[PDB]
Formats: C-alpha cells, structure tokens, sequence
RNA sequence: AAACUUUCAACAACGGAUCUCUUGGUUCUCGCAUCGAUGAAGAACGCAGCGAAAUGCGAUACGUAAUGUGAAUUGCAGAAUUCCGUGAAUCAUCGAAUCUUUGAACGCACAUUGCGCCCCUUGGUAUUCCAGGGGGCAUGCCUGUUUGAGCGUCAUU
RNA sequence: CUAUCUAGCGAAACCACAGCCAAGGGAACGGGCUUGGCAGAAUCAGCGGGGAAAGAAGACCCUGUUGAGCUUGACUCUAGU
RNA sequence: CGUGGAGGUCAGUGACGAAGCCUAGACCGUAAGGUCGGGUCGAACGGCCUCUAGUGCAGAUCUUGGUGGUAGUAGCAAAUAUUCAAAUGAGAACUUUGAAGACUGAAGUGGGGAAAGGUUCCACGUCAACAGCAGUUGGACGUGGGUUAGUCGAUCCUAAGA
RNA sequence: GUCGAAUUUGGGUAUAGGGGCGAAAGACUAAUCGAACCAUCUAGUAGCUGGUUCCUGCCGAAGUUUCCCUCAGGAUAGCAG
RNA sequence: UUGACCUCAAAUCAGGUAGGAGUACCCGCUGAACUUAAGCAUAUCAAUAAGCGGAGGAAAAGAAACCAACCGGGAUUGCCUUAGUAACGGCGAGUGAAGCGGCAAAAGCUCAAAUUUGAAAUCUGGUACCUUCGGUGCCCGAGUUGUAAUUUGGAGAGGGCAACUUUGGGGCCGUUCCUUGUCUAUGUUCCUUGGAACAGGACGUCAUAGAGGGUGAGAAUCCCGUGUGGCGAGGAGUGCGGUUCUUUGUAAAGUGCCUUCGAAGAGUCGAGUUGUUUGGGAAUGCAGCUCUAAGUGGGUGGUAAAUUCCAUCUAAAGCUAAAUAUUGGCGAGAGACCGAUAGCGAACAAGUACAGUGAUGGAAAGAUGAAAAGAACUUUGAAAAGAGAGUGAAAAAGUACGUGAAAUUGUUGAAAGGGAAGGGCAUUUGAUCAGACA
C-alpha cells in the first residue's frame, strides 16, 4: 500500500533492481556456461512473501 | 552412507486414492512432491541391504596350511613344463633352476643390472613385459588402475647391496629375500611356476 | 616409482590441480624447450615461455612455421604467433593457440631477471 | 520360532547394537604409530633405557602361585637393604612401590640381588655436563630377566 | 480397383535409452588443536568502465598496505610506461589497516531507519534554543579507590 | 441460447486383448470355448438394452490373540483432598 | 548360459575404425546364448584359467521419465449489441480516428481511499512466448523516465492488553 | 427468513491440542476434528493382501496324527530330496 | 564533639571477568513409547531417543577406607581373556558383571589438623625507574576471625650425639621440531597412416627417475613432475650438544644412633524408612525424610542375628602426562566403492528455484569440435526461415549441437483383409539366400 514503512520500502527496491536480463557480454567470457536468469520475477506470477 | 535415502518426512497416503501404498513426499510446489521414497524400487531411495563396514575382509589361514603352499611354489619354480606353461619365455635358458654369482647383490646402477640379467637368459622375458603394456578394458580406468602388464623374473637374493635399488625401475622384474619368500609373487594369480632367478648365497640359505 | 607419502599419483587430484592452477603457476606449466644452438650456447633445456621471444613450430599443421610470441594466454593454456594466423570467411584474422610445449625457442628475451634465471638453473 | 534338535542360543542383539560397532581397520596404522612412538621417545628422553627396572614377586592365589613374575616396584625395606634411598633410587631409573611388603625372605633375597646386579652395570653420568656419549639399550627387562626357582 | 486397417524395410520425425567420458560423491587410514564483549556464528543493505546470480569485499567497498614471484589481464573497450624494474598480474603469500546497518548486542526503544542524557569543538548577535563534527552512558560478579548509611557498636569530649 | 455445419483453438474419464447372436456345457447368467444362425469397404446425427460400463483395496456382516471415542464398585493405578 | 569389478595369461583386437546401435541377411547350440557379413558410429575392448558381487524382470492399483488410442472429439452458449467508412500494416470481426445504434442510470460499469500487491504508473521501441479465436494492441517483451510537506499521516498519548 | 435489535461489521487484543471455545451440532480450532499441524523415535509391529528377475537334466509331495486362548497360525510324526 | 570498628550501600569510580556459537567424541541431569513376551499389567525395548546444564584437544578416572585368603598382589585407563559365566528374571520372554592371567602405556603427589612469637618472616594495587610474559625502591591497602617457611601417614616432628656427601640462575652458537623457497637425467632422429603421431615400423639414450598429469588419438626420454641429493629463508620450544657471563651461600638437601612425642577432615560415617537403579540376591549405587556416632577407633571381607577371633585398608579435603574416544573443524594419503533415475538432497548461479501464515518441505538440470573455423556472399519471402555457396577429418557435429535405442508418427515400396487380430503342424505360390563344383 501506499502507507509503507522504510524496510519494506528498502526490501521492494533491490527487488526491483535483481529483476533484469543477464548481459549480453558476459556470455562470451571463456567457459560461460550462463545462458538466461533463472532468477527472474514477475509482479503477477510469484509474489515476494514479505 | 547409512542416512542414504531416508532424509525425508515421506509417509504413506494409504488406500482409497487410486495409487501404491508406497511412501510419498509431503507438501507441494516443488515436483518432488508426492514421489515415492524410502523403498528399493523408488528413485533416490535406499538401496536394499546397504553395504555395510563391519562386513568380513581379511581371512585367516593356518600358519603351517600357509607354508604347505610357500614349500610347494618354490619346488614348482624348478620344473621346466610349469615355468613355461605360466607364459614365461624359459625356451632356450640352459639349466632350471638359474643360479648366478653373489656378486648380482652389490651391483648399484640399473644400467649394468639389466645387462647381467640379459646374460643369463632373462632377455627374452625382459622385452615380453615392455611389449605387453596395455590400457584396462573397464571402469578401472578411473579408479588408479590404468595399465596392466605381465610378471617378468623374480630375482632372489640373501643380502641386499645395491640389487633392490638397481631393479627398482625395470618393468616387470621384482626382487625378494631369500628368508621372507611371498607366495603372492611365487605364484601369481595361483598359478605355479614362477620364473626365478637365485644368488648363489641364496640358494645356499635354503637349506 | 613414487617414494614419498607428500606426493599423490591420483589422477582426480592431478588433474583438478591442473585446471584450478592459478595464473603464477600456470607460468612454470607453459614451458617451452630451447633449440640446439640454444641448448649448447646456455647450457639448460627447458625456460617458461615469454613474450617476445622467437619460436619455431615443431608439430601439427603449422610445423616450419616462425615469428615472436605476442600473447601469453595462460586462461587459456596457449600461446599465439604474430604471424600465425587463420583467415575467416569473411575477411578478419584470428589467432591460432599453440601450446608451448609443441614450440621451440630460437631467441630469447634478455633482462636482468632472465639472466639470473638462467645462472640460477647451472647455464651460463 | 522353537524347531529341530537345535541348541538354545543366547545371542545378545536385541539392542541398537549396530550403532556400537567397532571394527579394528587401524590395527596395522596403530602398530606404525606405536613403533614411531617408542623410536621418537627413545631418541628423545635420553640414552636411558625407556623403561624402569622392576622386582620378582610372586603371584596371588592357588591358581598362580607356582610361577613368579615382575612386580611394581620394590619395597621400601628392599631399596634400604641394597644401599640406597628411595628419592634417589627413582632418579636411577628403579621403580619403587611403597605399599608392597616383604614376607618372604627368598623373594627379598631375590630383590636384593637383582638391586645390586643393577647398580653395577649401569653408568650414571655427572651433573657437570660432561656426559660422554654411550651405547644405548633399549630394553632393561631384558638385560635382567626374571627367571623362576 | 482405390481409400482405409495391419505387418516389415529404408529415409525422415518424436523421445533421450545405450556405449564411452568425469574438477563430484562415498568409505578407510594418518597428522594437527585454532571461535566470541579486542564484538563470534548468522542476517540485512550496498560496492566493478560495461554485472543479474555465484564468488570476493565494506563508503579505503571483486579492494588498501606489506612480502614474494618477474610481465601480464583478456568478452570488448581502455590504460599503455608498468618492461635491464621498489615493477605487469581476476597471481601467490599475508604479520599492517579499513570493516556500512545489525546480531550474545550493551543509552532507552524497534511492525518506528523512533526518542533521550553527558564531554570536547564549530556555526547561527548563545552555559539555557537550533544545527554540524568527534568521544561516551547495559547487566551480574571480583579486587581496590572514594563518598556514605545504621543507639550494630568502642573510646574520648 | 445450445445441440447441428464451417474457420481458428483444443482437453479428460477410461483402455488384458477386443467388440453380431441362440443354445450347450462351464466357477451353477460368454465378445472369445462347442454346435448351429450367419457374415461385404468407409461412415453421420440420435439413443440409453448390454459391455454383470466408469467413479473408491465394502462404511453392512464375519475374522484378527489390530485400534480408538465413550461408560461403569471390570482389572491395575493416579492428581487432588 | 549371461552381467559389473579383481589376480594371472593369450608379447590377444583397435583411428587402415574399439564400444554401442539398426539390419522378414548367413552359421553353431535341445535351450540359456555364441559367431559372421552389411549399415551407422568414433576410442577403447575381448578369449581362456581363477577370485568377487549392489549379477539376469512382464506383472507388485510397483518408482521416475517418455508416449498412445480416445480425438481434430467434449467443448470455447451467464452478465441485452453491434454496424459503416477512413487511417496504419505483409496481414484487421478484435488497433486508432470519425459516424451511427446501445448500456451502466448517482446503494453506477461514475469520482476517491483502508488492508493487500509492488513498478503493474508514463514515454519510446517491439510481437518468439503469454492475453484457452485473432492481434499492428496490452497489466506482455526491451530500454529509459517518474513519488518534492514546519501545516497531510507516522512520530506523541493512553484503551483492552503486552 | 429477518431487517432498530440477544442487530451487522472493520481493526486492536485474550484463550493452544486431552488443550481451547461452544444460546450444545461432538460443532468449531487456516478446504484438516469423536482429539489440529510439523519433525523425530521409525525401515514402529502385522498369524493378513500383493510381488519376488536365466536355461536344461534327474527325483518328486501334502491337506493326515498328537499338543497349543489352537480353528486364516505353529510345534510334532508322516509323505520328499 | 571528634576518631575508630562491624555490617550494609552508591558511583559513566581504577582494572578485570561471565553470556553466544559449535557440539563427532567427553562430564551430568531429566526421560518416553513403538517393540518383544505370539494376548497383557512386572519385565523387555532402555538406565536408550527427544528435552536441559557444562568442558577440552582429548575429556573423565587416578596414586586404595582396593583386590584378596595366596609362598599373596599393589594408582588410573585401554586391548585379549574371564564369559554368555556367578547372579538377576510372571526363574517366562529375556538379562548379566567382577578378582586372577597375557599385553599396550607407565609417574608421582599436597593441603587441614603444631607458637615465626628474640620480631607477618606473606600478598594485591598505585607510583618512579628499568635489561618489560617481568624486576627494584617507595607509598596505601589485605591480613593475627592466620598470610609464609616447616610436616601429610610411605610417615614425620621437638631435643642430644657423631660424620661425610651433593648444586643456582642466565646469554651466544649448534642440534631437534614445524612452516616454506630454489637447484639437481635421457630423441621430439628417419619411414607409413592420419586433420592432428602421443599409433605402427626402424635405430638410440637415461634409469635410486617405466608414480601421476598435460600437450590436436595409447608419450619414461616434448612440458610439469617423479627418483636421489645439495644450497637457503622465517618461527617455536630449553628437550640437549658445545662455549660464555655470573658465586649464588656463615644458604639448601640427603644419610647413622639415643630419647620424648606423633595433632590425621561430623548433620559426616552408620541406622531406619520411602523412591529409583544394579548381575548384586534379609536389600548394588544414588537421593528425600527421621535418628545420629567413635578414637587400641572406623570401613570392608557378596545370607539376616548374638558372641569370640583373624585378615585387609585409612572415608567424610585436593592436583596430576602417556596407552583410550572422535559421522564436527583443519591438513594429507588411499580403495576388488558409485559412475549423472547411480553416488551426499546437491558433479551445474543447491539447501538454489518453488510451496506453506508458520514450524518446516524441497527439486529438475553434466558431453558441438583439436580449434568457432558459430556459416562471408547470391537468391526467394513482410518476417521466421528456405534453396545455394562456404568452414571442418566429419554439418549422418549447426549453440533444439557426441553416440541417438523403444513406445509412438510421416513418406515411399511390397502383401493380405465378408462381425477382431495374433499362434501350431504340413505343403503350394512369390521374394530372398548359404553350402560342393575336386
Ligand atoms: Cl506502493
Ligand atoms: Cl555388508
Ligand atoms: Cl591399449
Ligand atoms: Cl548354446
Ligand atoms: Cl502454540
Ligand atoms: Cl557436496
Ligand atoms: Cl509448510
Ligand atoms: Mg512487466
Ligand atoms: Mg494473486
Ligand atoms: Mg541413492
Ligand atoms: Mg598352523
Ligand atoms: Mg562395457
Ligand atoms: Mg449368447
Ligand atoms: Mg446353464
Ligand atoms: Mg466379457
Ligand atoms: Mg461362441
Ligand atoms: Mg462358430
Ligand atoms: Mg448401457
Ligand atoms: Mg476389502
Ligand atoms: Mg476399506
Ligand atoms: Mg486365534
Ligand atoms: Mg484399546
Ligand atoms: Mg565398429
Ligand atoms: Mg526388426
Ligand atoms: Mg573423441
Ligand atoms: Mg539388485
Ligand atoms: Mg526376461
Ligand atoms: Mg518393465
Ligand atoms: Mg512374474
Ligand atoms: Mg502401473
Ligand atoms: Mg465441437
Ligand atoms: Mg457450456
Ligand atoms: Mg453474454
Ligand atoms: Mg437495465
Ligand atoms: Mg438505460
Ligand atoms: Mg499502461
Ligand atoms: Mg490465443
Ligand atoms: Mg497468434
Ligand atoms: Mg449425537
Ligand atoms: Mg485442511
Ligand atoms: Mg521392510
Ligand atoms: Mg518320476
Ligand atoms: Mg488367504
Ligand atoms: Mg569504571
Ligand atoms: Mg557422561
Ligand atoms: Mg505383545
Ligand atoms: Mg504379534
Ligand atoms: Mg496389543
Ligand atoms: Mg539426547
Ligand atoms: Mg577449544
Ligand atoms: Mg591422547
Ligand atoms: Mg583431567
Ligand atoms: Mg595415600
Ligand atoms: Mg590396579
Ligand atoms: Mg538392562
Ligand atoms: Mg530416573
Ligand atoms: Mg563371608
Ligand atoms: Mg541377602
Ligand atoms: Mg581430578
Ligand atoms: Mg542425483
Ligand atoms: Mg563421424
Ligand atoms: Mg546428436
Ligand atoms: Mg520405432
């Protein structure tokens, strides 16, 4: 909600910022082995849980 | 390992649901939910019977049923038949069995201990070991035994000056005490007829 | 045959320290042998490999081929050839891996650390 | 579970007696370490014998008492008898065990004469730091064995 | 007679068995004895020219200092003077430092980035108000110091 | 409004092998066995006779030297008093 | 008879192709099985004498994984309803604009919030997957931008209680 | 059916498993209640149901006796190798 | 009034210390039931799991209030044995030690109780200085309601007499131990196959080095290493092998004979009773309550009691290496172990993704090639892509990638089909095939 106190607020931001795709350059590295983020999230599939 | 398998909450769901009554892994959302578990039948179980450390390893023989054998290698070393019947190359060695001089005991460089070894005949079971070597047909491989080889001479001394260092690095060839005589290397694989080469302080010490 | 209960003959132990060897001990494993008028003016048979130093190719399809070394890759456990080269398909040049031990070392690259390596080792 | 012409078994398992199982696969490790242990031991203390010089006495009950073996130490009256005090008597490299009495006169013979036997084949070196090197034995047991009657 | 159905072969699908491979697991043996109020184990949040994770690190943030080795790092870009030298390195070693918010967690609190007190110093026309920087304030117990309490009690006025 | 036909999209239950009858004998009610009746590709919409149709290791009943809830001067104990 | 591993031996086979796999092709054995040719393939493997075992599957409403018939079948029918033209695009019953016909009918299909969610908000770019038809559109995908308080809340007070 | 009250309801708070709560149905206590859920003891025991993996060769049964809280089980004698 | 003493407080007083984690092994407390007895309650499982408190590199135990009955042994711990024995037990099911004997390892000790009394001789702290894991001077304080020296039962102490014997604390250099560095052999010579020689053939070399790994296929001799030796660097501990500076000290210890003495632990031992426990049985240990000692005494001597002897130790206070344990931590070496549904749950960004309010639950997933050389360019299509071309030893290796089985499916070819299909014996027809031409 709009009402939020600071640590969710600090928990919601690196949510936000773990959510990208992975760089392209760094699948060139020598024995690269990391295709996509198995990690990724989405706001309607898989909720935080906090 | 004895916790293999069983590293889970798993509980039967009983009759009345249309499945076996195996064991089933609780909860959800995973995939491994609802498996079966603990049985010997079930994918990452418990094998059956697992192998367990205090099971029987080393055997007891009697002392003089041991030595009935070490008496009964030595004499087979002597017959000519047996000797080449175990593969060794004795074709066109003069007399069964070999004796050389004490002086063998103090030679000090491999270089010199394999030409004295020739010259007594042992060449041709010499190159039958190098041409021998080849690669384990299996999944020993992996597990520190990579090449096999066969059993060249055996070289018997009463004295060690130099003899055991000098044939340390030839293949095949193993060198023993005349007092402490091993049925493993006399008859390997339980097969008689040990090609044997004897010092002659050694052969004296038989007795 | 081995005589000393520090060393290990297994070969999962050898070969895990081998691909886990970091960067300053990967440059004793890429050792190169000098040539023959090298080998008599020296008086030693091996040195790590160096850049800028001229090699002569003594196996595979670049055999008689020559030049300097221009990278040390040790991620890679190669070395590359200035002049040593294969042409794509669509015009650029990459570099070809050689490893060192494949290479013979026709001059070396003098500096007061090299000199004392080679006084260290008996040469002169 | 009663059948045949069998004998009555007393198998005692009824326990967790798998989780108390010991199984000796050290016995050739042990006997390396143990040999490693005296050698170190040797070397290290002294060119001293690695062990104490022990008495004769004679073993308790109806059973064993027709054979002598090695005691703990010798008596207070014993170590008198032979010259010496008990303190110093340590120092030798004699064990002393005071709460042994003597009530036998061929077994206090005996100790005595093995008491002296000792000092005369032993060198003891001064305190001043001379200490010329000597041949060391490793077993006093064996140089003075304990024969029986 | 076709279509259709079924059986077999070839080629092509579907699927990932089999064979070979292995920086992993498992068991046995040998040696050693080293966490923390000098803030541990664990947790949170941050740090790279281009990084989400793993690994490393703490606003000195994929590292600083020191020692050794003696020329790299590498996916690209860049830097080049660092190359016969107090000196390259995602190197090794490691004895000097840094070490955010926490945590036995210690000014009081904590579903709050909430609220006090003391010392030094700086600014706002200021011992008192407001603000910045630095340093402090938990509990039980032991020894000692100092200040005290009780006709418990002594001696002397 | 469906069903129905077309374009697109597209599951599940269930499945030993399968699918025309009469009598016979048979584990005393056959799709198969025996003797007869018969029997011709590929199919569409309906239909509830049969498939002793599908859904669940019968809750009824009995057995087990298998339980649990509840009751009581059953056996043996116990907090409290 | 066959399988994993171990000691011995055949100075056994092999990149001039080992193992594996396919083969209504051939031969041996009553059988368990063994041998050969052809095709595919790419790095190890076998005979004999002995040792050893986590050693042989059709079933257990067996375990895990994969795949069928059913079947292009059941079905995609609540909430009154859509139509014409232009624009865009490879492509428009479904996107945008205009026109028309309708509904919610102020206890609303309108305009704000508490809890809960957490960037879904906005612009640009873009359609493999997702929106059980479609898609040029989107709460989708990619890259960026955006939340400003002495007065609104928290902070302070006490309630049942802790 | 009821609709101004023994009314409806948000948030805060209290009661926890032989315990709670019950205008009382053995009802409710997170789709779980005639004793919740989670892990461990635990691979709990089963005279009961199901399954139990290569070939050929030779021999080849028993459902009967006695005892047993024995009657779907054992011991014992017999039959068999 | 003043100044002490006793007891009790305060301070952000000076300096310290305890908590939490880990917990395989170790020392205690607390404490089940499933199970077995073919039922079941004593019993058994078990003095176990779970719960709680406390340590170390080991812990604990330990120098006899022991075992014995013998010609006696002599701290503790562990192994072999005693022994499935004595004994316990609805005497049912079951349970179950100890002394001796052999061996591993060995090590002994000190407080309380005595007048220093011709001298509290003892000690924390503060402060100055210094050769700083400490020392000296000085000043407060602690302490006589007892701090040192002296003595612990094996003894020992106060006197008298007579004799010799025996040293203490540091520096330096070596040695030992541990942590590391560096140096120290021999072919890439010819022919054939191959993309690659590390394969085959020929001719050599080293070997106290033919362990292992790497490098374009099986490499002692190409590279790292391996074997044998040499030369360094940094620490620990005084264990000792040498040298060196200090005389400790009218110090300290040991030993003979005579005489007088000889202090030795209390709500404890022991007894009754209750509960628990043990093989311990008229009661093995432990604990609660009640009673409560002795000094030629007290405990024990495995059947209760009275009486008479004997044997053996010395409780109610304390310390101590090694032999023993170790599914944890750190560092190593191995296997007739497993080989990606196996082996740890995890060979991979695995205790990860994900599920549950929560305690908790918990996966799947390894392989292009020697090298990306990862397909320039032309053409069709809106595009994805296709068809060519090209790279490679091989695209029958194209990031859906080694090998590529079965179920199931498409195309092509052959054959049969009137309410299943499949099978056995025999032969016709079609297709296809080995064997001798002696
Ligand atoms: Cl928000
Ligand atoms: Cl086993
Ligand atoms: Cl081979
Ligand atoms: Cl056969
Ligand atoms: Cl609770
Ligand atoms: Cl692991
Ligand atoms: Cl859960
Ligand atoms: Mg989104
Ligand atoms: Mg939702
Ligand atoms: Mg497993
Ligand atoms: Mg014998
Ligand atoms: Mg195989
Ligand atoms: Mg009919
Ligand atoms: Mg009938
Ligand atoms: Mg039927
Ligand atoms: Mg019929
Ligand atoms: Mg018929
Ligand atoms: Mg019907
Ligand atoms: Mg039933
Ligand atoms: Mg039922
Ligand atoms: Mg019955
Ligand atoms: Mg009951
Ligand atoms: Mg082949
Ligand atoms: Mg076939
Ligand atoms: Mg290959
Ligand atoms: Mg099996
Ligand atoms: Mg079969
Ligand atoms: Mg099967
Ligand atoms: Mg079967
Ligand atoms: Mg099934
Ligand atoms: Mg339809
Ligand atoms: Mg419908
Ligand atoms: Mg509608
Ligand atoms: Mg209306
Ligand atoms: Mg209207
Ligand atoms: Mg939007
Ligand atoms: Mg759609
Ligand atoms: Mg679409
Ligand atoms: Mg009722
Ligand atoms: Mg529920
Ligand atoms: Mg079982
Ligand atoms: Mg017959
Ligand atoms: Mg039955
Ligand atoms: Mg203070
Ligand atoms: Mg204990
Ligand atoms: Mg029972
Ligand atoms: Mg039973
Ligand atoms: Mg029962
Ligand atoms: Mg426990
Ligand atoms: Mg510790
Ligand atoms: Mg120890
Ligand atoms: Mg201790
Ligand atoms: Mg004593
Ligand atoms: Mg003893
Ligand atoms: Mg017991
Ligand atoms: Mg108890
Ligand atoms: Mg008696
Ligand atoms: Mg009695
Ligand atoms: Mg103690
Ligand atoms: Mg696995
Ligand atoms: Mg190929
Ligand atoms: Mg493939
Ligand atoms: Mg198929």
């Amino acid at each position: 909600s709009s009402h939020k106190t600071f640590r969710i607020k600090r928990f919601l931001a690196k949510k936000q910022k773990q959510n990208r795709p992975i760089p392209q350059w760094i699948r060139m590295k020598t024995g690269n082995k990391i295709r996509y983020n198995s990690k990724r999230r989405h706001w309607r599939r898989t909720k935080l849980g906090l | 390992s004895e916790k293999a398998g069983h590293q889970t909450s798993a509980e039967s769901w009983g009759t009345g649901r249309a499945v076996a009554r195996i064991p089933r892994v609780g909860g959800g959302g995973t995939g491994r939910s609802g498996q079966g578990a603990f049985g010997n039948m079930c994918r990452g179980g418990r094998m059956f019977a697992p192998t367990k450390t205090w099971r029987k390893w080393n055997v007891k023989v009697n002392h003089n049923e041991k030595r009935y054998a070490t008496a009964s290698a030595i004499a087979a070393t002597a017959v000519a038949s047996l000797v080449l019947a175990r593969g060794h190359r004795v074709e066109k060695i003069p007399e069964i069995p070999l004796v050389v001089s004490t002086d063998l005991e103090s030679i000090q460089k491999t270089k010199e201990a394999v030409a004295a070894l020739k010259a007594v005949g042992a060449h041709s079971d010499l190159l039958k070991v190098l041409k021998s070597k080849k690669l384990r047909a299996g999944k020993g491989k992996y597990r520190n035994r990579r090449w096999t080889q066969r059993r060249g001479p055996l070289v018997v001394y009463a004295e060690d000056n130099g003899i055991v260092k000098a044939l340390r690095n030839v293949p095949g060839v193993e060198t023993a005490n005349v007092a402490s005589l091993n049925l493993l290397q006399l008859a390997p694989g339980a097969h008689l007829g040990r090609f044997v080469i004897w010092t002659e302080a050694a052969f004296t010490k038989l007795d | 045959a081995k005589q000393s209960l520090d060393v290990s003959s297994d070969r999962r132990k050898a070969r895990k320290a081998y691909f886990t060897a970091p960067s300053s001990q990967r440059r004793v494993l890429l050792s190169a042998p000098l040539s023959k008028e090298l080998r008599a003016q020296y008086g030693i048979k091996a040195l790590p490999i160096r850049r800028d130093d001229e090699v002569l190719v003594v196996r595979g399809s670049k055999k008689g081929q020559e030049g300097k070394i221009s990278s040390v890759y040790r991620l890679k456990f190669a070395v590359q050839v200035d002049k040593v080269t294969k042409e794509k398909v669509n015009g650029a040049s990459v570099p070809i891996n050689l490893h060192p031990s494949k290479l013979v070392i026709t001059k070396l690259h003098l500096d007061k650390d090299r000199k004392a390596l080679i006084q260290r080792k008996g040469g002169k | 579970a009663i059948s045949k012409n069998l004998p009555i078994l007393k198998n005692h398992f009824r326990k967790h007696w798998q989780e108390r199982v010991k199984v000796h696969f050290d016995q050739a490790g042990k006997k390396v370490s143990r040999r490693n242990a005296r050698a170190t031991r040797a070397a290290k203390i002294a060119p001293r014998p690695l062990d104490l010089l022990r008495p004769v006495v004679r073993a308790p009950t109806v059973k064993y008492n027709r054979k002598v073996r090695a005691g703990r130490g010798f008596t207070l009256a014993e170590v008198k008898a032979a010259g010496l005090t008990a303190a110093y008597a340590r120092t030798i490299g004699i064990a002393v065990d005071h709460r042994r009495q003597n009530r036998n006169q061929e077994i206090f013979d005996a100790n005595v004469q093995r008491l002296k036997e000792y000092q005369s084949k032993i060198i003891v070196f001064p305190r001043n730091g001379k200490a010329p090197e000597a041949e060391q034995v490793l077993s006093a047991a064996a140089t003075f064995p304990i024969a029986q009657p």
